[PDB]
């Protein structure tokens, strides 16, 4: 029944976090944890392709999107499969994550494990942008920190 | 447009308690954390300990728990910083500030406070005795004021003359 | 308790020089780190957050790099302006600490901000001869 | 058609690495990279089971062993999954990782992706002890370095 | 060039007291650092390698602890076989580069004592021989002149 | 239990060539560094440099690189220091020492190198030769001092 997965942030700068992947059956994912270390708003937080981290973030490649699709928010049709929008930092510097999606999977074809969780600079603009870089990226900027994701207890 | 109005200038006896505040304009303070600092003359700056508004939450520096106690009205938008038992170690300058855990936005402009212990010497003495110390004084302070006066005096010449120059 | 020392203590150098203050810490503060800026007779003002992250209203000639235990401030071209003394501060852990400041003034080669400055010192010394009153004339009221 | 991994080794102390597979078709894996500060002679190296890096290489968890066998050498048919033996440090403390290996996989069953890599204190006995231990984890000792397993381009 | 930095310069202390040198790289050294202990009158000897590796035939109360920038030695309960000199080097960056040294101080065994002497006594006689010889040396060229 | 027997004490002339060695016993000296360093009077250890003996291959200090000379014989079993126009500077102890590139296994017991001006002074030929007589007295003098100071460090023993 149930797959486990679980993910630790790092990177450069201040941010740290743990990340936890639940999913029972073919049910959806829930994503859980803490991120220390950011400014206070909201953070682009998006599944990227690669669990490369031979050269920090940068060598995560681009947002994990098997269907060829454009960047959307978690609720758009139209979205990258790794596109869960942004978590959100209190004032003292953290974002409690909790979030559930049924388009990433801890198996088959849409499987996240083996592949790179990215915690951003700015907010994700879900797609809705005045430019390119908006159907990419959401402008999301910059990548704090990052981890592989890995098989759990 | 932000704004942090402290109190205005203590001047205090050995012992005594204080109350220092620090109003704030722009804000909501209930938004931020209220910091206090503490800087001794001619030296650097020491964390006293700051306030979360929303929950009169307050973290100390334990150098100060004690000494130091800060609060806040969150309908008057207003923190405060009480100091007692005030000795010569207090005499500083008190800044409040507001910001995250991780950075101070907002800074006032910083309140003084100086503490004065001789009095138990004096106090046998006659009352010619305790008039000609208290005489003795005037001489001295206008002397020192009047250093600082041809001090600050030099410093303008230059300028002064740099301005009919232009 | 973390220590956190600044080097130079103090520093001279001319304009459009390129300056470079340190902070080193006694342990990894993970880059919370902030720097503050203190120009004379003047409240402190926040430069810099989170090791690197100008603050609102910050000139961008004025930058924060560094990690673990060793960080630094640079101001890449030197205006006049910016003589003062810089303070690190560290809120990795409680309690925050303080750098004991660098000061930096001009080499080599604005009237009315000397009189607040003149005042100022001239309070300090009235509150000074107004605590050594003070004894004196509870001994008379007595 | 060809599955590419890497692995980022990293500990309290002196050891890094990265360790790249490849897998052609359902070929082998060929394991390859370099390691570094170790010192001079063999060191266990071993897929463990989770890629779970919460609590250092502690959570990494045992040898990977889904057919709960023991643990021996990487030509040994009684041994686990993940047992590759031992790389060779010289006396410039650097280790030349080669590797070929059948029953590890980057996919199906036996996908090593999302689990954890580590490099050991001591030479792996291949099981050949005197001992309980050496059934177990071969006598290898400490474990000076781990990463977890991530998709590569 | 790495500067390593060792405190205290000396440190003076008494039996069974639990010690603490420190050395601090001017960079990351990745825990490439080895400790050397050198006695009066004695070659030095590798304590401890890669930070906290114990050498061998290292006594147990001999620790070594740090990363990153900083580092330390540790003797647990200090006997009095341990007065000597003690430098950290570094390895990570050419060219090897080592701390100033923290010197260390206090506050069957009668023949070992006694054997110490020899070599301390037939050094200190050597250093007078070539010193008389350095002063030979101009009078014996003035009398080939 | 391995050994590095080193060359004996050196007293050279200003501008001399002196070349010291380092016999190992024990280990195989090509699966090792050969390292050398300095250590002058009152101070501290510098790192000089050091030979892999399987190649012949030499890392330097640039401090040193020109003045020293670090060779080995894999046959001999032997490890040599090469220092070239001695000055004052370089009156030290050197010791050499074996190791992997993150330790030294192995230390030698160190060679001590002295290096040496009058002339004002050269009078008569026989002024000459009595100043240099006197210097052996005066000599067996000090090592007397010593020899008694060490009795006395002994005498409780
Ligand atoms: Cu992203
Ligand atoms: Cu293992
Ligand atoms: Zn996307
Ligand atoms: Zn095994």
């Amino acid at each position: 029944m149930e797959m486990k997965a679980v993910c630790v942030l790092k990177g450069q700068g201040p941010v740290e976090g743990t990340i936890h992947f639940v999913q029972k059956g073919s049910g959806p994912v829930v994503v859980s944890g803490t991120i220390t270390g950011l400014t206070k708003g909201e953070h682009g937080f998006h599944v990227h392709q690669f669990g490369d981290n031979t050269q920090g973030c940068t060598s995560a490649g681009p947002h994990f999107n098997p269907l060829s699709k454009k960047h959307g928010g978690p609720k758009d049709q139209e979205r990258h499969v790794g596109d869960l929008g942004n978590v959100t930092a209190g004032k003292d510097g953290v974002a409690i994550v909790s979030i559930e999606d049924s388009l990433i999977a801890l198996s088959g074809d849409y499987s996240i494990i083996g592949r790179t969780m990215v915690v951003h600079e700015k907010r994700d603009d879900l797609g809705k942008g005045d430019n390119e870089e908006s159907t990419q990226t959401g402008n999301a900027g910059s990548r704090l920190a990052c981890g592989v994701i890995g098989i759990a207890q | 447009e932000v704004q942090l109005q402290q109190s205005g200038a203590e001047l205090v006896r050995p012992g005594a308690l204080v109350k220092l505040s620090c109003k704030a304009s722009g804000f909501n303070i209930k938004d931020y954390y209220m910091y206090w600092v503490k800087q001794r003359p001619e030296q650097g700056l020491e964390w006293i300990g700051w306030i979360d508004p929303e929950n009169d939450n307050t973290i100390y520096d334990p150098k100060f728990q004690g000494k130091a106690s800060i609060s806040a009205d969150t309908s008057s938008n207003t923190a405060y910083l009480q100091l007692s038992s005030l000795t010569s170690e207090d005499t500083a300058v008190y800044y409040c500030g507001g910001g995250p855990l991780y950075a101070m936005d907002y800074w006032g402009q910083g309140t003084s406070v100086t503490v004065c212990s001789d009095y138990e010497f004096l106090k046998s003495w006659t009352v010619e005795d305790i008039q000609k110390r208290l005489l003795a004084l005037d001489p001295m302070m206008e002397q020192e004021i009047e250093e600082i006066r041809q001090k600050y005096q030099s410093k303008r010449q230059p300028i002064l003359d740099a301005i009919e120059a232009k | 308790d973390i220590k956190m020392t600044q080097s130079p203590s103090s520093m001279y150098a001319s304009l459009g020089e390129r300056v470079t203050i340190t902070c080193k810490a006694s342990q990894d503060i993970k880059s919370y780190l902030s720097w503050y800026q203190q120009k004379p007779w003047k409240s402190p003002k926040t430069l810099i957050y989170y090791a690197t992250r100008l603050a609102d209203g910050v000139p961008s000639r004025f930058s924060g790099s560094g990690s673990g235990q060793d960080y630094s401030l640079t101001i890449s071209s030197l205006e006049s302006d910016d003589t003062a003394t810089y303070y690190c501060l560290q809120h990795r852990e409680r309690p925050l600490t303080v750098g004991a400041g660098t000061k930096l003034e001009l080499k080599g080669s604005r009237l009315l901000a000397l009189d607040p400055m003149m005042e100022q010192e001239i309070e300090e010394i009235r509150q000074k001869y107004q605590c050594k009153r003070q004894p004196i004339l509870d001994a008379i009221e007595a």
